[PDB]
């Protein structure tokens, strides 16, 4: 029968899910004692400066925050759901707030591996590993993290594709959705803090909604410009503003390899419209400024990009309009004399 | 003890984690295909001396940007997959893979991997195709690409009945073994 299939396929997953989370947790462990914990023992002290030492909580991030959510709350309720595999997808939505710890994690690994880059060669780590028997450095356990919150949703979609017809289908569609949006706000956010030269607090723009690479034109009203031959723009799509940033390329000593950007200007929202369609290109769509005295021509790498973008840009628009309305009328509530 | 950092880049659904899996197991997956392969570490006997293959599949990263680069930091070799049944993965090598392994990774050598060879000859794989003007890749074409975007060289296999499986990898260590010099061209 089929029902039973998808069953055993659900269990399969399942299993796959809870042997996963506890080699997870067990692997984090192991590396917290075997190696941050060690920085700590007088009887390695001998091998390792005080210099490294103070820079443990660079080079393992929020790890043993991590370390603590599975180990007491996630792994726990996973195995809650052992018998009913399809209810997985309510651990996630229960849990959803928790796993913004990865977005410190991951925004941190980069500067974890660039102070490896440097230190991997301490007699201090080639001894832990010895210790722990380990055939990999260091330097493949700190990826964890990263790995595993790119899984979840793997999981959660395999999981989903064999529970369409059971009480739960909901959840894990909803489950996998919430997933992929941290994993997007957490990659969204990895080129936000790239962004170099800009005089201010982005955080003053409010959230960042999108970012993605561009061929812009410039169409604007006669009196950098891109007229025939695009440029090429990162956008940073905010709550408050479009900003156009430019790829910095330039490596040098240690080479940063990671692209950079350059803060060019910025449109303020309250002065942004924008135009859905462009002839000759389903991928092309207008942010333009004050009336259109500024007219940017951007054209998506595909038209689903597209698309999200300028549903981005009307909800924003919409929101921007709301709060308007709000606020006029809590001054035209001024009718008091 | 020597490692060899080797990363299996690719589009998603070119088969990365299942490629991996086959080769460790030495069997393919009948009736659950994994999703997850972890870090693993193959001892190999490269001229009398152990050496450790740590091999690391990228599967759910394809898509951020980011979080993705994060695993190319000390990489050996770099298995660039691609499914000789999906045109689409393979237009993605040059156009997404190569750029970006070569841009973090310069001095890295990597392979040109086709993958799922054993679905070039299936009829219903052919037909699917067909309905969206599309053909499998033939050796000929990717052994081009291979030249083209100075891939150490390239390789093929199938998962699912091993064919070409073990050289593969043998190729990627072969390939890091070599002193570290930029992307040459290559003849054939």
């Amino acid at each position: 029968e089929e029902e039973e299939s998808l069953a055993i396929l659900r269990r399969h997953v399942m299993n796959e899910l809870l042997d996963t989370e506890r080699a997870y947790v067990e692997e984090l462990l192991c590396v917290l004692e075997g190696y941050a914990a060690e920085m700590d023992n007088p009887l390695m002290a001998h091998l390792i400066s005080t210099g490294l030492q103070n820079k443990k909580n660079i080079l393992f991030g929020n790890m043993e925050e991590i370390y603590h959510f599975h180990n007491r709350i996630f792994l726990r309720e996973l195995e809650s759901c052992i018998d009913c595999p399809e209810l997985v997808g309510r651990c996630f939505l229960e849990r959803m707030e928790e796993f913004q710890i990865y977005e410190k994690y991951c925004q941190n690994k980069p500067r974890s591996e660039s102070l490896w880059r440097q230190c991997s060669d301490c007699p201090f780590f080639q001894e832990c590993q010895k210790k722990l028997d380990h055939k990999l450095s260091l330097d493949s356990y700190l990826l964890k993290p990263v790995q595993r919150i790119t899984k979840y949703q793997l999981l959660l979609k395999e999981m989903l594709k064999y529970s369409k017809h059971c009480e739960g289908a909901e959840d894990l569609q909803e489950a996998l959705s919430s997933i992929l949006g941290i994993l997007k706000a957490v990659n969204d956010s990895m080129h936000l803090i790239a962004i170099t030269g800009y005089d201010g607090n982005l955080g003053d723009l409010g959230k960042l909604l999108m970012q993605g690479s561009f061929s812009v034109w410039t169409d604007h009203k006669k009196g950098e410009l891109a007229r025939f031959k695009p440029m090429q723009r990162h956008l940073f799509l905010h709550e408050k503003a479009v900003l156009f940033c430019k790829k910095r390329e330039e490596n040098g000593e240690g080479y940063e390899k990671a692209p950079s950007f350059s803060y060019k200007q910025s449109l303020n929202m309250t002065a942004v419209g924008i135009t859905e369609n462009v002839k000759g290109d389903t991928k092309k769509f207008e942010i333009w400024y004050n009336a259109r005295e500024e007219v940017y021509i951007i054209q998506a790498p595909t038209p689903e990009i597209k698309a999200a973008w300028v549903n981005e840009i009307r909800k924003v628009l919409t929101s921007q309009l709301q709060a308007c309305r709000e606020a006029s009328q809590h001054r035209a509530l001024e009718q008091s004399h | 003890m020597q490692t060899i950092k080797c990363v299996v880049v690719g589009d998603g659904a070119v088969g990365k984690t299942c490629l991996l899996i086959s080769y460790t197991t030495n069997k393919f997956p009948s009736e659950y295909v994994p999703t997850v392969f972890d870090n693993y570490a193959v001892t190999v006997m490269i001229g009398g001396e152990p050496y450790t293959l740590g091999l690391f599949d990228t599967a759910g990263q394809e898509d951020y940007d980011r979080l993705r680069p994060l695993s190319y930091p000390q990489t050996d070799v770099f298995l660039v997959c691609f499914s000789v049944v999906s045109p689409s993965s393979f237009e993605n090598v040059k156009e997404k893979w190569v750029p970006e392994i070569t841009h973090h990774c310069p001095k890295t050598p990597f392979l040109l991997v086709g993958t799922q060879i054993d679905l070039r000859d299936d009829p219903s794989t052919i037909e699917k195709l067909a309905k969206n003007k599309q053909k499998p890749i033939t050796p000929e074409t990717a052994e081009k690409l291979a030249r083209d975007l100075k891939a150490v060289k390239y390789v093929e296999c199938s998962a699912l009945t091993q064919k070409g499986l073990k050289n593969v990898f043998d190729e990627a260590i072969l390939a890091a073994l070599e002193p570290p010099e930029p992307k040459k061209s290559r003849r054939s």
